[PDB]
C-alpha cells in the first residue's frame, strides 16, 4: 500500500522475511517478533496466513524453544506458553499451543494436551506431560 | 489499526 505511516501500531522485525507468491502467505525467520501490546509473540519463524483484504486468517509459530511470552505486571513479567507447535488467533487475540502445551505464570504452571492461553481468571485445569524434540 | 514490517539484515521497513 501507500505511504500511511503516521497511523502505525503493529510492528514486526525479522532477519529473513519471504512473501509466498504462488500461495498468499507470508513467512519470515532469524529469531523475528510481531510486537503491539504485553503479548511478547517472539519465534524463530512465523507463517502469515492472509486473505483478499490482506487481513491475517492465521498465524503458525515455532523456534528453539518454540514460545511466546507476556508482561501481566512489572514484577509479573514472566509469564509464557510453550508447545509442540503454536497456532495464534490474530482474528481475536488467542493464541494456542498445538497438539501438546505448557503454560507458566510466576507461582503455576500446567502442561499436557493442546489448549488456548488465558488472560482472565481461570485455567485449562487439564494435567499431563509431553517431550521435547 | 495497521502493520509496521521492519528489517533486519537492512536497517529499512515494508507495509502491506
Amino acid at each position: 500500500g501507500l505511504p500511511s505511516d503516521r497511523n502505525q501500531q503493529i510492528s514486526l522485525v525479522a532477519d529473513r522475511a519471504t512473501y509466498n507468491e504462488k500461495t498468499g502467505l507470508t513467512t519470515y525467520t532469524g529469531n523475528v517478533v510481531i510486537e503491539q501490546g504485553t503479548m511478547k509473540l517472539q519465534a524463530d519463524s512465523i507463517v502469515a496466513t492472509l486473505n483478499s483484504k490482506r487481513e491475517i486468517q492465521t498465524i503458525t509459530a515455532k523456534g528453539r524453544p518454540s514460545k511466546f511470552q507476556q508482561q501481566i505486571s512489572a514484577d509479573k513479567g514472566i509469564a509464557r506458553g510453550e508447545g509442540q507447535t503454536i497456532v495464534y488467533n490474530a482474528d481475536t487475540g488467542i493464541i494456542t499451543l498445538s497438539g501438546g502445551a505448557y503454560l507458566y505464570q510466576d507461582g503455576s504452571s500446567i502442561r499436557g494436551n493442546t489448549l488456548k492461553y488465558s488472560m482472565n481468571k481461570g485455567d485449562v485445569e487439564a494435567q499431563g506431560s509431553s517431550s521435547n524434540r | 489499526v495497521p502493520i509496521t514490517y521492519v528489517n533486519r539484515a537492512t536497517x529499512k521497513c515494508a507495509r502491506y
